[PDB]
RNA sequence: GUAACGGGGCUAAACCAUGCACCGAAGCUGCGGCAGCGACGCUUAUGCGUUGUUGGGUAGGGGAGCGUUCUGUAAGCCUGCGAAGGUGUGCUGUGAGGCAUGCUGGAGGUAUCAGAAGUGCGAAUGCUGACAUAAGUAACGAUAAAGCGGGUGAAAAGCCCGCUCGCCGGAAGACCAAGGGUUCCUGUCCAACGUUAAUCGGGGCAGGGUGAGUCGACCCCUAAGGCGAGGCCGAAAGGCGU
RNA sequence: CCCGGCGAGGGGAGUGAAAAAGAACCUGAAACCGUGUACGUACAAGCAGUGGGAGCACGCUUAGGCGUGUGACUGCGUACC
RNA sequence: GUUAAGCGACUAAGCGUACACGGUGGAUGCCCUGGCAGUCAGAGGCGAUGAAGGACGUGCUAAUCUGCGAUAAGCGUCGG
């Protein structure tokens, strides 16, 4: 009839404190602070799961721009020419080719320039 | 006047970094008796620089 | 071989004893004794007595030859506290803590 | 010998202070 | 403190007109997964298919669940070849959660389906215990004052002897009453107590010590005042008085 | 039996299934305080995390590479009731 | 080999994170001659032959509980 809260409370506190390893100071030792730290970490993870895609597309565009100017044309006209030639390669593959294969990228630039002119 | 926040264990440790002690780093050996002592002090049986001081 | 001596419920705060402890951490016993002989601290006496007891234990029970011993480990822990009362002005009262400590010394021929 | 015992005192305080003028008086 | 472009800088990297590119959101599209509500079929009943559409949310309304302690099923099942509890690791579910196993521990625990609640805590200047910070900081309680030689002892500024020095002296001297209740003296000990050490103590322990015809209580006598047989008053209890 | 003040506290020996059951004694969690090992840190400005990410150490692996710990540098970011 | 110019590991007074081993403290689990609520019976008073409640004593015994009262952890008699 009388119920004691001894074991369940310990289980919950240990569960929360386990996923606060590596945090500085009282944020990994004391329950009250650790709970807030874990909640805020969850919110940040949710938001950054969306920021990641923007960041990577930005990086790819920058690298493609550099390579295209190396071959004598800017990014905007380059992808306009690629659209006019009906090529469907996306930006991740283009950046990978630009870094790792200097001849295929030159061929693509030639094709885009021919289609544009 | 009193603090507004509890200072941490890191700050407490940093303040104590100047609290260490130093050893004498060396002793002297009496010429005759051969026992050790501080420099410019007499030995435990009243010797100093070979002579035999009172040794009460 | 490892030999241990301890002093429990020593009447001194652990913070004050830790200052003397690290003067001898890792030294040969022969020079540690004379280092402890010339430090003007209360805790030096306690630490020296513990060290001598450890040397005697190592020599009598296990193998002899105190000429090849080193201080391998030494540390100080906190013991129980005693609580008292000190009267202050205007009828207030305050709590006083009298702290103790435990002392452990390990010597080794290796 | 080597056994210790003690008690406590808790009469707290008896206020009635702030003998200086009021902070933002009349 | 530049301080009335966010800065650097700009004579176009400013303003007007025209045009074409590109960048840019959790909006839209592509790929995978979940759930609610309809319509239509099959089961022709649970359910199973085809589609269409919806899924930000405080006060608040509606619907489904997890875990804890007790009763039945229980003289059943698990367990000294190791139970509850504590402490790690690995799997698993949308969640509250579940399962397995290494170390510690040394005797109890309960599938499933039902029943009852002292059934789930971060906050209430909440209650009780333990432990931090400021900090090895402030202070060590009258500015009458101390120096040296010997002893004892594990250890002597403070204990015991000795010689000097200083302080009080209508008191800081000597007797009492009130109040206290062994603090008195001797031998032993130094854990705790003494605002430091202590061999010392009004501290611990064990023995010892207070002798009255004349001192004082008791005793005889009464003051202020108290109590008061009978008595006089008053719902009771009681009030006042010889 | 040994160190020590004919101390307090220890170290052996012995009893016991067990002494990490030694009387401050079943089990012994948390805050709090230490010793040891790996990595980082003395030209750097803010709720101390989150996304990206070299280098180092250890373990496995038949290269391929994984796993664990730490984390230089960098985008975003003003606790809870 | 010497000059220049450029670039640059190795330090830890102390501090952080992770792991290993400890100290302090007394939660958790498991216990119970201690309590709580009842049912069925019994008894519903003791005292001038001195009560309820106490003080002081009493042992081979310093003390404190439990008994007992100068006949003092007890005296007589009838039963087990």
């Amino acid at each position: 009839a009388r119920v004691k809260r001894g074991v369940i409370a310990r289980a919950r506190h240990k569960k929360i404190l386990k996923q606060a390893k590596g945090y500085y100071g009282a944020r990994s030792r004391v329950y009250r602070v650790a709970f807030q730290a874990v909640i805020k970490a969850g919110q940040y993870a949710y938001r950054d799961r969306r920021q990641r895609k923007r960041q990577f597309r930005q990086l790819w565009i920058a690298r493609i721009n550099a390579a295209a100017r190396q071959n004598g044309i800017s990014y905007s006209k380059f992808i306009n020419g690629l659209k006019k030639a009906s090529v469907e390669i996306d930006r991740k593959i283009l950046a990978d080719i630009a870094v790792f294969d200097k001849v295929a990228f030159t061929a693509l630039v030639e094709k885009a320039k021919a289609a544009l002119a | 006047a009193v603090q507004q926040n509890k200072p941490t264990r890191s700050k407490r440790g940093m303040r104590r970094s100047h609290d260490a002690l130093t050893a004498v780093t060396s002793l002297s050996v009496d010429k005759t008796s051969g026992e050790k002592h501080l420099r410019h002090h007499i030995t435990a049986d009243g010797y100093y620089r070979g002579r035999k001081v009172i040794a009460k | 071989m490892e030999t241990i001596a301890k002093h429990r419920h020593a009447r001194s705060s652990a913070q004050k004893v830790r200052l003397v402890a690290d003067l001898i951490r890792g030294k040969k016993v022969s020079q540690a004794l004379d280092i402890l002989t010339y430090t003007n601290k209360k805790a030096a006496v306690l630490v020296k007595k513990v060290l001598e007891s450890a040397i005697a234990n190592a020599e009598h029970n296990d193998g002899a030859d105190i000429d090849d011993l080193k201080v391998t480990k030494i540390f100080v822990d906190e013991g129980p506290s005693m609580k008292r009362i000190m009267p202050r002005a205007k009828g207030r009262a305050d709590r006083i803590l009298k702290r103790t400590s435990h002392i452990t010394v390990v010597v080794s021929d290796r | 010998v080597a056994v210790t015992v003690y008690e406590a005192w808790r009469q707290l305080g008896y206020k009635g202070s702030w003998w200086w003028p009021r902070i933002r008086g009349p």
